[PDB]
């Protein structure tokens, strides 16, 4: 149907630099999904049952990001991402053929990779959410679609009980949000750069060091305020002294209450 | 000042350059390189790019450095003097045209040429009469070119762009006479025209090159005078609606445009084509009343006719959506026939109907001409008659080593 | 409204038009904005939909009534929305008075599909869509996350200033005379919108054509005040 060719997606996004301060997690993530692409048979012989993939939750904070960065990071052909939204729907029925024919076309795809947004919606009356979660772990820990090629849970909230004890079989490798130090920032700065005419009167050490407690979702928010005040302000070039009441507001006028 | 202030990147010789293959879309690489533009890489890109390459694709790659370089005269002769006098016929002829398209003012090329033609069967320096009688007609009523022009069409060889260039380009010397002239030149051409009835495409050029000294006429009655003797079966009568096309630049005569409506109905095919094609030539100025019904016929180019009046004007909305009928056909000569007006009509709009080509098709001869009219987006007579000589697109890949070297391309 | 007007001019009107800090700057969103406003009526929200009009396609869609008109055909025209708005640009889709939700299944279905079509799944964006409604909180939240991304736009309660401006733009092609006061009707109406006022100016041009006068005493001014007042 028309979930088929709207599923894969192309028109890639958002790179590597873009990861929210993490040193060894990025690494502790990208090793799954860089280093067995550039040969399977390498964690094939590296032992048994290579690792699928890796586990992502916590605080929301730059979610979506690393994500984008995954697809971003992808050499030869475009790859795709599972929203939860679709399996959880009325006229229940369609999202097991629709799981079915999504493994189905990542058998067609030569091991095509896969990852699975917003778990929570299907995750924890609810019988019709355990055909999905149960039949969708039920091909999971099946060997008929694939056991190599990606597994990556990207969710708020890790409260769901059965997929949290029917994780540690087959689903490895769960890290924290990994909140930065001071110096991560300034990655997320000078990969943001291209953004709406940083001058280069403007230093990233300083916006780094003028915001504590600025996890990815904050400084995204300094630069949406960032943008957002250039833009309402007829300006076209962004200056720290122009914008910095847009930082420190949108970092303690929203740091106040939250 | 065009090197200065603009500024083309290189993501259109590298993605426009690389989407090319299969010896034919290397010849829109040729395009590429004759009709890209600042940036000269694909010029200098390395060799055997013109080895690959076919023969007349040899015309018109030979040809290319001739138009990359309108300008640089000195330059001219120490770039294409690698290609002169080389081991492959069609280098050399094709270095020779490019000396013919390169300047309008030297005139020091033609001695070589000039010295060589004589061949009077088949010999390279026809082809060096094809590129150094065209080109030397873009150079320039001469009275020692015409003279050399004499055993040219008393050759009259096999090939047909040789009375092609021949007729063309006598007649770019010959258009903007005072009221014409009915001399020996095209009347000798007339009686050595109808002398050989075969290769009727002869008969199809060669009252381009008549019709091309019928122009600058202000009151000639060259229109009867040929109505009386170019009059024949239709092996000639072509030539006559040809004289009729060209006599009739245009004016307040509307009983030739009744005259147009009785005759469009005529059961030879191509009369109308090119009599009715004469439309876009006689009312260019009130282009209101241009738009007709003529997409609404069921003959066989009446959409081609229609499709070539809108030509290269500056191609307002309405002329974009009749693009939008004319663009999807099933016939190849007329979705060939589609992206030349299409591009040049427009010269974030332009590259979208080409697009629209890629979801036309993704033949051979559609996608040449699409890449063809993606270099095509990036009264004068001299913009009037290489399109005109044009309208004969339907033939072998030899006339598409002339259509290369059209000038109406600013 | 001056800067709500120019938030929206320098929002939608930075693409195709002044582009040398538009497609060089590397910004490019495709998606338009929201418009929305207490008053409604399309008054104030096509004052600020002709200042695009200026050099651009105007494609003006109002309400769902094309749609909701004959069987559930469903999101095909959207889809020709799409061909249309993908093979041809420049045209800003505006669609004002936006009553779609007020079958209903369809209509999620519909939004989901320009919803997912508008944000450019095939290209680098192709389409400016400005939406204009009555009720902003009517509409489902699956318009806001993945579709608004760039700014929306909310109209303040005036209560007396832009009651006597929508009063002046209402009254600036028409003829007031000097007794007609201004305080006394931002003053005498509570809680009345533009389309109120563009019924008592319908009155007032209306029942000035009952007698065919071009002029209308303050006498004649409340006896057809009386017309859409015993009408409303």
């Amino acid at each position: 149907p028309t979930v088929t060719m709207m599923q894969v997606e192309e028109k890639p996004d958002v790179t590597y630099s873009d990861v929210g301060g993490c040193k060894e997690q990025i690494e502790k993530l990208r090793e799954v999904v860089e280093t067995p692409l550039l040969h399977p048979e390498r964690f094939v012989n590296l032992g048994i049952e290579p690792p699928k993939g890796v586990l992502l939750f916590g605080p929301p904070g730059t979610g979506k990001t690393l994500c984008a960065r995954a697809v971003a990071n992808r050499t030869d052909a475009c790859f795709i991402r599972v929203i939860g939204s679709e399996l959880v729907q009325k006229y229940v029925g369609e999202g097991a053929r629709m799981v079915r024919e999504l493994f189905e076309m990542a058998r067609t795809k030569k091991a095509c990779l896969i990852f699975f947004d917003e778990i929570d919606a299907i995750g924890g009356g609810d019988n019709e959410v355990q055909r999905t979660m149960l039949e969708l772990i039920n091909q999971l820990d099946g060997f008929d679609p694939r056991g190599n090629i990606k597994v990556l849970m990207a969710t708020n909230r890790p409260d769901t009980l059965d997929p949290a004890l029917m994780r540690p079989g087959r689903l490895d490798r769960k890290i924290e949000f990994s909140l930065p130090d001071l110096e991560g920032r300034t990655h997320i700065f000078k990969i943001h750069a291209r953004s709406m005419s940083v001058e280069r009167d403007i230093r990233f050490e300083l916006l780094a060091r003028l915001c504590p407690n600025s996890t990815g979702a904050e400084i995204r928010s300094v630069c949406t305020e960032a943008g957002m005040f250039a833009i309402r302000a007829r300006r076209k070039i962004a200056t720290e002294k122009d914008f910095l009441e847009a930082v420190n507001k949108v970092i303690k006028s929203y740091a106040k209450f939250s | 000042d065009d090197i200065y202030k603009t500024h083309l990147e290189n993501n259109r010789f590298g993605g426009s350059g690389s989407q090319v293959d299969s010896a034919r879309m290397n010849l829109a690489s040729s395009f590429v390189n004759g009709f890209v533009n600042q940036d000269k890489l694909l010029t200098d890109d390395g060799n055997k790019w013109l080895y690959k390459n076919k023969d007349h694709g040899m015309l018109s790659a030979a040809a290319s450095l001739g138009m990359i370089l309108l300008w640089d005269v000195d330059g001219g002769l120490t770039q294409i003097d690698k290609y002169l006098y080389s081991s492959e016929d069609y280098i050399k002829s094709g270095a020779l045209l490019a000396c013919g398209i390169v300047n309008s003012g030297v005139r020091n090329e033609c001695d070589p040429a000039l010295a060589l033609l004589s061949d009077y069967v088949l010999h390279n320096s026809n082809t060096m009469r094809l590129g150094s009688i065209f080109g030397l007609g873009l150079a320039y009523n001469r009275e020692d070119v015409l003279t050399l022009l004499l055993p040219v069409m008393g050759d009259s060889k096999s090939s047909m762009e040789v009375a092609g260039v021949t007729a063309l380009a006598c007649g770019m010397i010959a258009v903007g006479s005072c009221n014409g002239d009915v001399t020996s030149t095209i009347l000798q051409t007339i009686m050595e025209k109808s002398e050989t009835e075969l290769k009727d495409t002869y008969a199809r050029w060669l009252p381009l090159g008549l019709g091309l000294n019928h122009l600058g006429k202000g009151e000639a009655i060259e229109a009867i005078l040929a109505a009386l003797e170019v009059v024949s079966e239709p092996f000639r009568s072509f030539a006559n609606t040809l004289v009729d096309v060209c006599a009739y630049a245009g004016s307040g005569n509307v009983l030739k445009v009744q005259q147009l409506l009785h005759i469009c109905s005529e059961h030879f095919d191509s009369k109308e084509k090119e009599e009715d094609k004469d439309k876009k030539e006689k009312k260019d100025k009130d282009k209101k009343e241009a738009p007709a019904d003529m997409g609404a016929h069921q003959g066989v180019a009446v959409l081609g006719i229609a499709l070539i009046a809108m030509g290269e004007e500056i191609g307002a909305e309405m002329a974009l959506r009749t693009f939008g009928h004319l663009l999807r056909y099933g016939e190849p000569t007329l979705r060939r026939a589609v992206p030349l007006a299409l591009a040049l009509i427009s010269v974030s709009h332009d590259a979208d109907p080409e697009v629209s080509y890629n979801s036309i098709f993704a033949a051979r001869l559609a996608a040449m001409l699409r890449q063809l009219a993606q270099y095509h987006a990036k009264k004068g007579t001299l913009t009037l008659c290489p399109y005109h000589s044009d309208r004969q697109l339907m033939s072998q890949v030899a006339v598409a080593g002339l259509l290369t070297v059209l000038v109406s391309f600013l | 409204l001056d800067n709500q007007i120019q938030e929206i001019k320098e929002s939608v009107e930075l693409p195709l038009t002044h582009p040398e800090y538009y497609e060089e700057m590397g910004i490019k969103p495709p998606k338009g904005v929201i418009l929305y406003g207490p008053p409604g009526t399309g008054k104030t929200l096509l004052a600020k939909a002709v200042a695009n009009q200026t050099s651009a396609t105007f494609l003006r869609v109002v309400g769902s009534e094309l749609i909701q008109k004959y069987l559930g055909d469903g999101p095909k025209l959207v889809r020709e929305l799409f061909r249309v708005a993908e093979e041809h640009a420049p045209s800003i889709v505006f669609i004002d008075e936006i009553d779609a939700i007020g079958g209903e299944r369809e209509i999620q279905r519909t939004m989901l599909e320009l919803l997912n079509q508008l944000d450019g799944f095939d290209s680098r964006g192709d389409v400016k869509v400005i939406m204009a409604t009555n009720r902003i909180e009517t509409l489902d939240p699956a318009l806001i996350r993945p579709g608004r991304i760039d700014r929306k736009i909310e109209f303040p309660l005036p209560d007396e200033k832009t009651k006597k401006r929508i009063f002046q733009i209402h009254t600036s092609r028409m003829t007031l005379a000097d007794d007609v006061t201004l305080d006394d009707l931002i003053m005498a109406k509570d809680d009345l919108s533009g389309a109120d006022i563009k019924a008592i100016c319908t009155e007032a041009g209306l029942m000035a054509l009952r007698e065919r006068r071009m002029k209308v005493t303050n006498e004649d001014f409340k006896k057809s005040k009386e017309n859409v007042l015993y009408k409303k």
